[PDB]
RNA sequence: CGCCUCCUAAAAGGUAACGGAGGCGCCCAAAGGUCCCCUCAGGCGGGACGGAAAUCCGCCGGAGAGCGCAAGGGUAGAAGGGGGCCUGACUGCGAGGCCUGCAAGCCGAGCAGGGGCGAAAGCCGGGCCUAGUGAACCGGUGGUCCCGUGUGGAAGGGCCA
C-alpha cells in the first residue's frame, strides 16, 4: 500500500458515488459496487496480475491507499480517543476507473483481472477503451 | 487473576466559546446610529456613507439611514446608511 | 586630479557620439551611455567592529565620501542558515558626475594596479548591459598606506547603464574604459 | 513580581490617577505626563510607586 | 474540569461526544498618537571578503513573504517597512445596538472640559483585531474633608482612586 507521509489521523464515513472512468491503456478493471478496498486487497490484485503477466511487463494503477481506518482498541469496551490507526485503503464507490495495463494482448489479461478483482472485494466490471474522451 | 477491561482515556481537551458577528442587520429595516448592523472579524465590510466601523472591525449605524445594503460587487462588500426620509 | 576630471569628461563625450551614430542611428540615445553608481564591499560580517569597521571607514571614505562605523555581525553569519535583520548594509550610491571622474580614476587610472592586475574576464557586465566586474583586492594605494594589515579587499562595484543589450554596452565602456580580454 | 510590577500616576501634589504599567526595559525611568483633575488638564507627571 | 482559534453547527445563528486538533493565565515603557516617506518572499541573470543562504547591480511577481505570541479572519486601496514631532494607554460621558434568561462581557457617533500630529480637510478617550481573566465578603494604602451615637475634637468610621 502507500498513503505515506500523510498529514492527519483519520477519516470518517459515508459513501455514493464519484468520478473513475475514462481508459488509460485498453486493460481495465472497473469496481461498481463498493466503498473503501484495503490498500492490501489492493496490493493483492497487483500482484495477481504482476505474476499472471509471464511477471514483467508493467501493469498500472487506480484508486489509492487513502484513508486510515481504525478498530481503536483491540476489542476493549469503548470510549477510547477512537484513537489508533491501523488499516490503509480505497475509497471508491460508483463503477470506477481502475486501470492496469502489461501487454497481455488478450482474454490472458482478462484472467489476470477475473481473479484479481473475483478476488478484491465487490461486485464490479472490466472492459476496454469505448468513447474516448477530449480534453483542452 | 482478574481479565476486566484496559485503562484508556488518550486525551483531546478541546474547545471554544460561542459566538457571534456576522451579516446581521436586514435589508432597507429602520436603521439607526447605535444599532449596530454586520460585524466582520476580518474586512469583508467598508464602512461606506455613515457606516462607522467600530475599534473592532464592527459595522455600526453612524446615522439614521434606511439599511443600505451597498455590495458594491467587486470593490467588495460596501455597507451604507442611507439618509433616513 | 580635476585634470582627470576633464578627462571622463571629453573621453566619454566624444566617444558617445562617436561610436553613438558609428552604429547607433536611433536619434544619439542612451544607445548606449551610463548612468550612476553604485559600490558595494565585503559586508560587515568580515567585521571586527571597531577595528576593520573603522577601517571600512577611512576606505569608503578617501575612495568616494563615506566612511564606516562599528557595526558588522548582527543576526550573525552565526552557524550557516543563523541570521536575522540586516544591519550592515556598507555602500556608497553617489549619482552622477563624481562618478565619472571615477570612472575615471577608478577604471582608467587604477586598472591595472598591483599582483599582476591584468584583466581577462569574459562577458564583463552582461546582466542586461549595466555593470559587472568589482575585483577582488583594492586599488592598493588609491591613496592610503598600512592603515590596517589586512584591511580591505573584498571591493565590489556597479553601474547603472542604459547600454541597453550587451554588444552594444559592449561598444560603451568597451572603448569608453577598457573590455578585459576575450 | 515579573518584570511586570504595577505602578501609577499621581501629579505635583495636586491629584493622582492611576494605571499600572511594568519594569522591564527603561525599568525606573517614570516622569510620563498624563493631566489630572487639577486644574483644568495639567501636567500631572505620573511616577509615584 | 477557565479562555482564544479550526473541524463536526449539516450552509442563518446556533448544539453534545472519554469526538478531532492546538495555543494562553505574557506584555509591548514604547509594536501606545499623528504627520511625512517607503513598499514583500520568492524566480531568474550578473557580480568583493562570496561562495546551498549574506551585500550590491540588472530584470520578473491575486502580494503565497508580513503583523511578539496558536489558530482563524483579515488584510501591503499595508493593519506592513523607515523618519519627525507627542501623550487621550484623557476625566465627565454617552444616544443607541452585538450576544445573554441571571450577571456578565462587548460595539460606539456625538456634547463638555483638555490637551497633541498637520497649516489645515481631521485622527487620538492604547495597541491590527478574536484568549493575557475572577463576584462577594474581609482588610490596606493615596484621598476626601460626608458621618460621629449630649458638644468641641477623636478612636472609629460613609463615597472616590
Amino acid at each position: 500500500r502507500m498513503k505515506y507521509r500523510k498529514q492527519q489521523r483519520g477519516r470518517l464515513k459515508g459513501a455514493t458515488k464519484g468520478g473513475d472512468y475514462v481508459a488509460f491503456g485498453d486493460y481495465g478493471l472497473v469496481a461498481l459496487e463498493p466503498a473503501w478496498i484495503t490498500a492490501q486487497q489492493i496490493e493483492a490484485a497487483r500482484v495477481a496480475m504482476v505474476r499472471h503477466f509471464r511477471r514483467g511487463g508493467k501493469i498500472f494503477i487506480r484508486i489509492f491507499p487513502d484513508k486510515p481506518y481504525t478498530k481503536k482498541p483491540l476489542e476493549v469496551r469503548m470510549g477510547k480517543g477512537k484513537g489508533n490507526v491501523e488499516g490503509y485503503v480505497a475509497v471508491v464507490k460508483p463503477g470506477r476507473v481502475m486501470f492496469e495495463v502489461a501487454g497481455v494482448t488478450e482474454e490472458q489479461a482478462m484472467e489476470a483481472l477475473r481473479i484479481a478483482g473475483h478476488k478484491l472485494p465487490i461486485k464490479t466490471k472490466i472492459v476496454r477503451r469505448d468513447a474516448y474522451d477530449e480534453a483542452q | 487473576m482478574a481479565h476486566k477491561k484496559g485503562l484508556g482515556s488518550t486525551r483531546n481537551g478541546r474547545d471554544s466559546q460561542a459566538k457571534r458577528l456576522g451579516v446581521k442587520r436586514y435589508e432597507g429595516q429602520v436603521v439607526r446610529a447605535g444599532n449596530i448592523l454586520v460585524r466582520q472579524r476580518g474586512t469583508r465590510f467598508k464602512p461606506g456613507k455613515n457606516v462607522g466601523m467600530g475599534r473592532d472591525f464592527t459595522l455600526f449605524a453612524l446615522v439614521d439611514g434606511v439599511v443600505e445594503f451597498q455590495d458594491r460587487g467587486r470593490l467588495g462588500r460596501y455597507v451604507h446608511v442611507r439618509p433616513l426620509a | 586630479m580635476p585634470l582627470d576630471v576633464a578627462l571622463k569628461r571629453k573621453y566619454y563625450e566624444e566617444v558617445r557620439p562617436e561610436l553613438i551614430r558609428r552604429f547607433g542611428y536611433q536619434n544619439v540615445w542612451e544607445v548606449p551611455r551610463l548612468e550612476k553608481v553604485v559600490i558595494n564591499q565585503g559586508l560587515g560580517e568580515a567585521k571586527e567592529d571597531a577595528r576593520i569597521l573603522e577601517k571600512a571607514a577611512q576606505e569608503l571614505a578617501l575612495i568616494t565620501g563615506q566612511k564606516p562605523a562599528v557595526t558588522r555581525a548582527k543576526k550573525s553569519i552565526s552557524n550557516f542558515k543563523l541570521r536575522k535583520g540586516m544591519p550592515i548594509g556598507l555602500r556608497v550610491t553617489l549619482r552622477r558626475d563624481r562618478m565619472w571622474i571615477f570612472l575615471e580614476k577608478l577604471l582608467n587610472v587604477a586598472l591595472p594596479r598591483i599582483r599582476d592586475f591584468r584583466g581577462l574576464n569574459p562577458n564583463s557586465f552582461d546582466g542586461r548591459g549595466n555593470y559587472n566586474l568589482g575585483l577582488r583586492e583594492q586599488l592598493i594605494f588609491p591613496e592610503i598606506t598600512y592603515d590596517m594589515v589586512d584591511a580591505l579587499r573584498g571591493m565590489d562595484i556597479a553601474v547603472v547603464t542604459t547600454a541597453e543589450t550587451d554588444e552594444e554596452a559592449r561598444a560603451l565602456l568597451e572603448l569608453l574604459g577598457f573590455p578585459f580580454r576575450k | 513580581r515579573i518584570k511586570l510590577l504595577l505602578e501609577c500616576t499621581e501629579c505635583k501634589r495636586r491629584n493622582y490617577a492611576t494605571e499600572k504599567n511594568k519594569r522591564n526595559t527603561p525599568n525606573k525611568l517614570e516622569l510620563r505626563k498624563y493631566c489630572p483633575w487639577c486644574r483644568k488638564h495639567t501636567v500631572h507627571r505620573e511616577v509615584k510607586i
